[PDB]
RNA sequence: GUGGGAGAGGGUGGUGGAAUUCCCGGAGUAGCGGUGAAAUGCGCAGAUACCGGGAGGAACGCCGAUGGCGAAGGCAGCCACCUGGUCCACCCGUGACGCUGAGGCGCGAAAGCGUGGGGAGCAAACCGGAUUAGAUACCCGGGUAGUCCACGCCCUAAACGAUGCGCGCUAGGUCUCUGGGUCUCCUGGGGGCCGAAGCUAACGCGUUAAGCGCGCCGCCUGGGGAGUACGGCCGCAAGGC
């Protein structure tokens, strides 16, 4: 119920799971989806085609809004990253910049021992 | 690699202990706010090692950025 | 720090004959000057133990001079002590 | 006595008379603590790489000056006393080092 | 002595931004998380993902190196103050003032101890979920001491170059950090690699010696028993010598 017509879209990929949150100009979230949003449940979610039907639900959700161009923002390191970016491509969707926003620390944190020797 | 071209090369004579200068220092940072390489910025030890503070306090200052987002991709 | 002016005093305060940079008293009195000096940085920065080493080496190099001196000619030694203030 | 370099940035959003307050203020305070100026540079309202204070922008103010040792950091906390000003660094004089000459 | 140089050497105070967690607000909805696969866990008291504001602790990305400094332990955002060592040039001053060093004294990673602070993240013990024949583990979710600060203890280590300190002597080549100079090159102080003579059981070392020599200190004398027992000294204890 708002009509906004472009935005943003934040895709957030990790190897477990991919997720995408579709924005206003202001940053407000409109819809959302991630790959248990759709069907899968598991190690699935972290699939490249998981990712690619996330994004592609999110962008259908977002043109119920009536919604044309996108900024796409892309957060994390993982598998159906690119393939969730490629999904928006043609998603009906028009693209109008990609950018890499990933954190990454100074060096504040001590990582959990899964993640150390690397910082 | 890094063969392309060197940033030392392209400037005339300046000052590497003035923070004040963004036009020039700017040209010392990548696509993002990061320092380059010795490869790139084609300096020498004594030369970096001077820039790098001077590039540190300009961030300070609010002259220049610790980091920057991404284009393309 | 210790400026030019205050070295250059002491230096011209000690020497034996004008134009003496080198001798013992000399010498005793520059290292005298430096340890007070840290010392009295090693009053407050108590946990500073990098220098205190360097008060340790310089102590011992006065003592040997002093030795030295002491060893060589009595009376030079029993005056610079008396005028430095050294040995309690 | 030595040489040092005083960096100070300013409110953008000042007019002429909260903005001469401030240089009084500035100037009061370095004369107060034995600063002599050699000489000063204003830059006035420049864009930042990041924001300070929730602004986009800031006034640049530059002062070299001669002043005692044992003064300099409590000159550089009083002039951080004040609301309006953003930043303040005291930087030791040291000769131009040049490239490609 | 004079004039200069480089540096994460040390101490005190100040200050910067990224990230994590937490709180407040906005928008938004059915999951998120996590694994080989899962489950516990978190979420309709609205999480996850996104924006804005705030609080707090801890560590400093790029530069960053095969780099630098320190006697060793070790030292890395930036600024100022206090302060140790060191290298170079001049050839100015003293005139053997030297070297080593039992004992003594000081310093001494981490863990640990005492009193008081502090506590974001991480995390022994512990509490759970998985895996397994079992799983007092490896993997996953929590989590206390602790990790941080002040003051006082402890004195250990693969505290390692597994190579005590000082001096003199014995081909060169190559890369690198930092001085000086008549600056292609010469000369000095560091850090690496290959190698003359020579040494070595071999591996290897080779002007940064493990070569040729001199001075002084420490230590070894087959393996297990055992760094144990006893005694003494030190420690609040753990425990150390
Ligand atoms: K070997
Ligand atoms: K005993
Ligand atoms: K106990
Ligand atoms: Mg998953
Ligand atoms: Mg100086
Ligand atoms: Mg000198
Ligand atoms: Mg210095
Ligand atoms: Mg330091
Ligand atoms: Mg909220
Ligand atoms: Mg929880
Ligand atoms: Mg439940
Ligand atoms: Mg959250
Ligand atoms: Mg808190
Ligand atoms: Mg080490
Ligand atoms: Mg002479
Ligand atoms: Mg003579
Ligand atoms: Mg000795
Ligand atoms: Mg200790
Ligand atoms: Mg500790
Ligand atoms: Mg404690
Ligand atoms: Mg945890
Ligand atoms: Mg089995
Ligand atoms: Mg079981
Ligand atoms: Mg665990
Ligand atoms: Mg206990
Ligand atoms: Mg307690
Ligand atoms: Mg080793
Ligand atoms: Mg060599
Ligand atoms: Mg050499
Ligand atoms: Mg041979
Ligand atoms: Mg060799
Ligand atoms: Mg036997
Ligand atoms: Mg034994
Ligand atoms: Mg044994
Ligand atoms: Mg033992």
């Amino acid at each position: 119920k708002r009509q906004v017509a472009s935005g943003r879209a934040y895709i957030h990929a990790s190897y477990n799971n991919t997720i995408v949150t579709i924005t206003d100009p202001d940053g407000n979230p409109i819809t959302w989806s991630s790959g248990g949003v759709i069907g899968y449940k598991g190690s699935r979610k972290g699939t490249p085609y998981a990712a690619q039907l996330a994004a592609l639900d999110a962008a259908k959700k977002a043109m119920a809004y009536g919604m044309q161009s996108v900024d796409v923002i892309v957060r994390g390191t993982g598998a159906g990253r690119e393939q969730a970016i490629r999904a928006l491509q043609a998603s009906g969707l028009q693209v109008k910049s990609i950018v890499d926003d990933t954190p990454v620390p100074h060096n504040g944190c001590r990582p959990k021992k899964k993640f150390r020797k690397a910082s | 690699p890094s063969r392309k071209a060197k940033v030392k090369a392209t400037l005339g004579e300046f000052d590497l202990r003035d923070y004040r200068n963004v036009e020039v220092l700017k040209r010392f940072l990548s696509e993002t706010g990061k320092i380059l390489p010795r490869r790139r910025t084609g300096l020498s030890a004594k030369e970096q090692r001077i820039l790098a503070k001077t590039i540190k306090r300009a961030r300070i200052l609010g002259l220049l950025p610790f980091t920057e987002k991404l284009v393309r991709k | 720090p210790i400026t030019k002016e205050e070295k250059q005093k002491v230096i011209q305060e000690f020497a034996r004959f004008p134009g003496d940079t080198g001798s013992t008293e000399v010498q005793v009195a520059l290292l005298t000057l430096r340890i007070n000096r840290l010392s009295e940085h090693l009053k407050v920065h108590k946990k500073d133990h990098h220098s205190h080493r360097g008060l340790l080496m310089m102590v011992g190099q006065r003592r040997r001079l002093l030795r030295y001196l002491q060893r060589e000619d009595p009376e030079r030694y029993r005056a610079l002590i008396e005028k430095l203030g050294i040995r309690g | 006595m030595r040489r040092y370099e005083v960096n100070i940035v300013l409110n953008p959003n000042l007019d002429q008379s909260q903005l001469a307050l401030e240089k009084e203020i500035i100037q009061r305070a370095l004369e107060n603590y034995g600063a002599r100026v050699e000489k000063v540079e204003e830059l006035g309202l420049r864009r930042l790489a990041y924001p300070i204070a929730k602004d986009p922008q800031g006034y640049f103010l530059w002062y070299q000056v001669e002043m005692p040792e044992d003064r300099v950091n409590d000159l550089a906390r009083e002039l951080r006393i004040r609301d309006n000003v953003r930043r303040v660094m005291v930087v030791k004089s040291q000769e131009p080092f040049l490239a490609n000459a």
